[PDB]
């Protein structure tokens, strides 16, 4: 799969396009279809999944929801080269990756590929949920520095939104602190405003 | 979806025996014959067992207690 | 920020805090603009005598 | 945030994080100065 | 620590009049031989380090240290000597395809080790 | 089809407090989530009728660099506390309020004189900080009728928050109805200063915008 | 690897074994199904008799009724109707798979039931006289029966020699044969 | 020269231009520099790069799945991959990827049966590649066997 | 054509020989979507020939990398075209200039993270006007490979197949030019003869019932591999001398 | 409310047949560019329109070949016909015919005119022929839709239909394709300073500006009224 940027799609989540889905989970789809009484025979289930009926997409979305998957860069060099996430179904042909983990994965969002792997037994799902998961691999295992470290556009935004030219609109404004967004959005002051007094709890 | 695994980790501490106990728990749930002691919220047996363990009710000991209690009940 | 947040609070607060940091940063970097152009870089006039 | 457990392979965790930074280079009595007191 | 194994010995020490034995092996031998029955028979050893390419070959299991550098030499030496692997290293279990004695599987292997005591 | 549009049905809301609420909708048609959220936010922020304090005439120096005289709290944060007061007026216009209390120290909203149409959502709101002795003080605040906001720099003395809202934000997510996932799901978070139900406030904004646009259709959809 | 090595195929029997494995059957039922799968043909008809299968089972319990039930389950198990052991049985299976709303479906079923010999000799007058079928209208039922996919299993079977091993080469050139 | 030419077309010589948001209808500050750029599409497009697989045809030798998209092939796991997977202590996942996903003939059918039956249970068996290794070593005058 | 060039593009376009240039031409007589004729003037004309030059265009032929090479003329009617002039535009060419790509309006600004490191946004308008849309040509082949059991014939008489499957097959078995095909639908119907059998009372009965198949041939039809959908541009057939089947060759 | 002074549609201007300028009455503060943004997004999103759906033609068969006597390729004809702008009356899914012979340019003028079809640009170019003996004869179906729908999506709509010879094209269904708005302040002296929102649109001429603005306002209302309850 080729890689893209997940601006949404929070940390514990990766974007599986539906085309690769319904193939990896095909035995799961067959089993659940036999469970719901919509397929009395394996051949009927095969015919229906090969016809991509609406119930097939529904049953996929129901079964893949709480089930981890794992992602892997082609040259994996260090500890975090392999990770796991929660799949989220996407209308496309590229797996969407969380932007922070691009630091550990050494990714660059150009022409690139990842391998995907679905753990089968409940045990493998368990160590994927406990050890493979990105919610636990924050600190590095080599030195101790937290691996997730923003350096891109988010940093430029944070730098811009904490500054002051000399004094923006409404230099002498005093507020309580929730009103700051209210006054940036409508009118009255800019984020570049200096000498602004507010109460902080 | 469960976001992080820390509470059951604190309860077990080993970070590996939790995997084994949760596995043996979810196995008996999936094969049947057990009732989820924690209310389910339309979630599969894996995260359900994890939340039940993190609640402070299932471990390597109580599950064995139920096991030999039912074995002697035969 | 993230180092202290993880050390003092725990795991869940620092993870959600990092997520929110990214969300706010993308929002504001899209609101800020922050373009680039030729005149943005300013060549010092002194070079000509220095050279 | 705790002491390390029993059973994990240190040697695999080691010897792998050491070769990670593949960003090195290839192709290669009288003067005493003190800093402070 | 991996660099510091395969110590050579100048003294007989009732263990072996040989060279090229593992440091932990000699430590165990002197612990269970000197303290237990005869502390007078001491084995004076010399710690000699071996490099990466050559320390790896000096391993008790012929299954491992085979794909490392060369298989023909290790196979010939194992055939002539007649060594047994016992599947102790991780790579051995990788080739065989059983639970690695590490992490969640370690306990199982540990139990197996205990289960190997009686029968 | 030709002119059929998907109308929101799932209008479930959930509230944590009486002033906080999170509203979620069902999949809306492409692009309309963003415009609906933006328009609703700006109409509910920049123009809501309401009652607020615009100025006070306290005994002392009209200048900001006034002194304590046992109040032991600078008039600036006193006025900031006055800003966080929700005064509701039923039918009357601009009116004057005044207060007088003993020297116990806890100054709450109940200290003000009670009027027929003047009402306070919460009577425990802090007005002045704990005084040092039995000395009292007269406020002489006034409240008006208006909509939106206007600062006191241009239109005079403290401030004028006619808008009865605290915070507002909108979010757009992907959603699907049957097969296509090109559906917008809109989620709205808004915090209220008080005196109005969040759903009531958004409904009021919807009515205001709807009547503000009805003259554009020129009497359309008669039957 | 890219090195040319044999790729496994269904071979017209691995599909049956996979269907048996996926389908729920008893251990004795599984053994009987394996025995039935052993008695298979490239065309798709059961080579050995049912009594032969019962004898090969070698179990006092193994009865003809259970064997027949297993054979009937296996007949509908695979996507291609197979193990019929009779052209009439295969035609009946095809007709049953066919929709009920078919032109002269009942007439075609009746003809397939016990008028197979009349069709074999192409004795159309005799068939019309015996079955009392409509003249020039039973031709539609005959045509429908014609499209019933005889020997359904043979579709899964595919193999060719692709070898002639030539020894001489003679061809026309310059207007004359040269060898 | 560029600045002078921009004057003839009645454009700001600076090159920036004010741009509004397409969603809020608000004016951005720090005016963005837009332009017209010649841009070209490369041959590495997704419609060929994408590939997935669940279960296909295997090789007669070593019983492994084919590989790189040649007649519905499967991916490749690596030495560095297993180093990392061991480093996590995820022994069970490695066991699955050594037995269930591999040459183990008696494991693939059993796991398919368990999954379609919803059992999610593992049965290891022993890889066929090791049997090939044993047979190949015994082809040389070297005896190798498995003890108890 | 690219807005900003270097001047070498004209030479590199005329020099790859991918376009059709005009040699010793004076004026155009007739223009077609695939054929060009030029009447040379008597100045550049030598005795012994009519005085006409003809260029046959190349339309939608496969390339080595499965891309489409197509040529479009530039002259319309009766244009005096001198020597050495370009006449048709080859792939990615415009008026004899090399041009591979489009002029897109671009803006340099972060947009909610969708341009995170090297990720690129695209407007719907780019898709609407069919910018950056490419044509791919694929090839499939089939041979007969006469065996010991007998020659294999393409007769569209495939056993164990539906009529709808054969609805896109002509008499000989090839597909009508310009038809569409997806999935594993059949292109060429080729059958492999099977060795003769004994009396075989079951098979004899089946032949007396159905006939015309007798399990004589196995289906070896050419079907599109999975995940390929397209439209047939054209088929060709090559037959060795000595065989003159030529059903629709 | 305090007399929100509702605006009214006034001073409708038609700069050109494909470019039009619309003005309203003054309104309250904070309401100008919000209306501008909402109306702009709605007018760009879903305004019903009429486009071509597929083409049948006797001479050529598929869309990667040629026809003797024509200058451009068939795909160029399809691309030219996709941009064809035409308005249709109440009934939808109309079919018209085009037949012409000669060497002259072929335009939208020499097309069989029905009473429910109106060509806005008869100066269109439809791949002028070159040979005298060349004679083109072909048919078009024009339908009405609302948004962009490509050719691959409506494949499922025709399985047994679309025989060999009918070539399908893409749909746009967007009759405006460019709009902008501006806000100013004028035309009020007796009351406080108000603002005038002034909207510049450039359609293809198929739809009328007042009708389009009315449709956008109606659809905004039919979207919003679900929030009053």
């Amino acid at each position: 799969s080729v890689i893209t940027v997940g601006p949404y799609l929070r940390l514990h989540q990766c974007g599986l396009p539906k085309k690769m889905a319904l193939e990896l989970f095909k035995p799961f789809i067959y089993g659940k279809l036999e469970l719901r009484g919509l397929a009395t025979t394996i051949k009927a289930a095969k015919k229906m999944v090969e016809r991509e009926e609406a119930v097939v997409w529904d049953i996929l979305d129901e079964v893949i929801r709480e089930h981890p998957v794992l992602l892997n860069r082609a040259p994996t060099l260090h500890r975090l080269g392999i990770q796991a996430f929660e799949p989220v179904l996407i209308e496309g042909k590229a797996i969407q990756l969380h932007p922070l983990v691009c630091a550990a994965y050494n990714a660059d969002f150009d022409g690139d590929q990842m391998a995907v792997h679905v753990p089968l037994t409940l045990e493998a799902q368990l160590e994927a949920r406990a050890l493979m998961m990105s919610t636990n691999n924050i600190l590095s295992p080599a030195n101790g520095e937290p691996i997730i470290v923003p350096s891109q556009d988010v940093v430029l935004g944070l730098y811009y939104m904490t500054r002051d030219c000399v004094n923006a609109k409404g230099e002498g404004m005093v507020l309580t602190g929730p009103k700051e967004a209210e006054r940036l959005y409508r009118s009255g002051l800019a984020s570049l405003h200096a000498r602004v007094k507010v109460r902080i709890t | 979806a469960r976001v992080t695994v820390q509470d059951a980790v604190e309860k077990i501490g080993n970070r590996f025996d939790l995997v084994l106990v949760a596995a043996r728990r979810a196995r008996q749930m999936q094969v049947g014959g057990k009732d989820p002691l924690v209310p389910e919220e339309n979630d599969k047996t894996t995260v359900i067992a994890l939340r039940e363990i993190e609640e402070g009710l299932i471990n390597n000991q109580i599950l064995d207690v139920r096991e030999r209690q039912e074995q002697q009940e035969q | 920020m993230l180092n202290t947040c993880y050390r003092i609070l725990g795991l869940k607060p620092t993870v959600i805090f990092a997520d929110q940091i990214m969300y706010t940063g993308f929002a504001y970097a899209a609101r800020s603009g922050a373009s680039v152009g030729i005149d943005d870089m300013v060549i010092p006039e002194k070079k000509h005598e220095i050279i | 945030g705790h002491i390390i457990n029993k059973g994990e392979a240190i040697g695999v965790i080691a010897a792998q994080s050491i070769g990670e930074p593949g960003t090195q280079l290839t192709m290669r009595e009288s003067s005493i100065q003190v800093k402070n007191k | 620590r991996q660099m510091l194994r395969k110590a050579t010995i100048v003294n007989a020490g009732s263990s072996d009049f040989l060279e090229g034995e593992q440091v932990e092996y000699s430590r165990v031998k002197i612990a269970n031989r000197e303290l237990e029955a005869n502390g007078k028979v001491g084995a004076t050893y010399s710690r000699d380090l071996l490099g990466i390419t050559k320390a790896s070959l000096a391993t008790e299991s012929f299954i491992s240290a085979a794909s490392f550098q060369e298989t023909t030499r290790v196979l010939t030496e194992a055939a002539v000597a007649g060594k047994r692997d016992e599947l102790r290293g991780l790579k051995e279990n990788v080739i065989v395809g059983r639970l690695i004695p590490a992490g969640t599987g370690y306990a199982y292997h540990q139990d197996r080790m205990r289960r190997r005591a009686a029968g | 089809s030709v002119t059929e549009f998907l109308k929101p049905r799932l209008v479930d809301i959930e509230q944590v407090s009486s002033t906080h609420a999170k509203v979620t909708l069902e999949p809306l048609e492409r692009g309309f989530g963003h415009t609906l959220g933006n328009a609703l936010r700006r109409i509910l922020l920049s123009s809501m009728p309401g009652c607020a304090v615009t100025e006070v005439e306290i005994d002392g120096v009209l200048h900001e660099y006034s002194t304590k005289e046992g109040v032991q709290e600078d008039i600036l944060e006193i006025l900031l506390n006055l800003k966080g007061l929700a005064v509701r007026v039923q039918g009357k216009d601009e009116v004057i309020l005044t207060l007088n209390k003993s020297g116990i120290g806890p100054v709450t909203a109940a200290d003000i004189t009670h009027d027929g149409d003047v009402e306070i959502v919460k009577p425990q709101h802090v007005i002045c900080h704990l005084t040092d002795e039995n000395a009292s003080i007269s406020m002489r605040i006034k409240v008006q009728r208006g909509r939106g906001y206007v600062p006191a720099s241009t239109r005079i003395l403290v401030d004028a928050c006619y808008s009865p809202v605290e915070r507002i934000a909108y979010n757009v997510e992907a959603a699907r109805v049957e097969q296509r996932t090109d559906l917008d799901k809109l989620v709205i978070e808004m915090e209220t200063n008080g005196t109005i139900d969040p759903e009531e406030a958004i409904r009021r904004a919807a009515t205001i915008l709807a009547e503000q646009l009805e003259a554009f259709v020129d009497l359309r959809d008669v039957r | 690897l890219p090195v040319y090595q044999g790729e496994t195929t269904q071979t017209l029997q691995d599909y049956l074994m996979w269907q048996v494995e996926l389908t729920p059957f008893t251990d004795t039922d599984r053994a009987i199904a394996t025995s039935i799968v052993d008695a298979v043909d490239d065309t798709g008809y059961l080579t050995i008799q049912i009594e032969d299968i019962v004898d090969s089972i070698g179990d006092d319990e193994i009865g003809l009724e259970e064997v027949e039930a297993v054979l009937k389950r296996i007949q509908r198990f695979d996507p291609v109707g197979v193990a019929a052991k009779d052209l009439r049985d295969c035609l009946l299976i095809q007709l049953s798979q066919f929709a009920k709303e078919t032109p002269w479906l009942e007439e075609a079923r009746l003809i397939i039931s016990d008028h197979l010999d009349l069709l074999a000799n192409h004795d159309f007058r005799t068939l019309m006289r015996v079955t009392r079928l409509k003249e020039e209208v039973l031709k539609e039922a005959v045509n429908l029966i014609q499209s019933l996919d005889p020997r359904p299993g043979q579709s899964i079977q595919t193999s060719e020699p692709e070898y002639v091993i030539p020894d001489v080469l003679v061809r026309k050139v310059s207007g004359r044969w040269t060898v | 020269e560029i600045k002078e030419l921009l004057k003839l077309g009645d454009l700001p010589t600076s090159g920036q231009i004010r741009l509004y948001d397409g969603r809020t209808g608000e004016q951005f500050e720090r005016p963005v520099t837009v332009g017209y750029m010649y841009m070209l599409k490369l041959n590495h497009l997704v419609d060929d790069k994408m590939h997935a697989r669940s279960t296909g045809s295997y090789s007669l030798v070593t019983q492994q799945p084919l590989g790189g998209k040649a007649q519905f092939g499967g991916q490749r796991f690596g030495e560095m991959e297993v180093w990392a997977l061991e480093a996590y202590g995820a022994a069970y996942t490695l066991q699955e990827m050594l037995t269930v996903k591999s040459d183990d003939v008696n494991g693939r059918t059993k796991m398919y049966k368990n999954i379609v039956d919803g059992n999610h249970q593992m049965e290891p068996g022993m890889p066929e590649s090791f049997n090939v290794l044993l047979k190949e070593i015994r082809s040389l005058g070297i005896n190798i066997e498995l003890e108890d | 054509k690219p807005l900003v060039g270097t001047g070498m593009e004209r030479a590199v376009a005329v020099d790859s020989g991918v376009t059709a240039v005009a040699k010793r031409g004076g004026v155009v007589q007739y223009v077609d979507a695939s054929r060009i004729v030029i009447k040379v003037n008597e100045d550049e004309m030598y005795p012994g020939e009519a005085g006409i030059d003809i260029y046959n265009l190349t339309k939608y032929t496969r390339s080595n990398q499965n891309t489409c090479i197509n040529q479009m003329p530039c002259v319309s009617l009766g244009e005096p075209v001198e020597r050495g002039d370009v006449l048709a535009d080859g792939p990615s060419t415009d008026l004899g200039e090399l041009a591979l790509g489009q002029n897109m309006r671009v803006a340099f600004m972060p947009w909610n993270g969708y341009n995170f490191e090297d990720s690129i946004l695209v407007s719907e308008r780019v898709v609407q006007e069919d910018r950056f849309t490419t044509i791919h040509i694929q090839e499939l082949a089939c041979v007969s490979r006469d065996t010991k059991l007998g020659p294999e014939e393409i007769t569209a008489d495939i056993p164990n197949v539906g009529e709808a499957a054969l609805s896109k097959l002509d008499e000989s078995g090839i597909v009508y030019i310009g038809a569409e095909v997806t999935g594993g639908d059949i292109l060429v119907g080729k059958v492999t003869p099977k060795g003769e059998t004994q009396l075989t009372p079951e098979e004899k009965l089946l032949r007396a019932i159905f006939g015309e198949k007798a399990s004589d041939v196995k289906d070896s039809s050419l079907r599109v591999p999975n995940g390929v959908s397209g439209t047939v541009i054209d088929v060709q057939v090559f037959t060795r001398d000595g065989v003159e089947k030529d059903k629709r060759a």
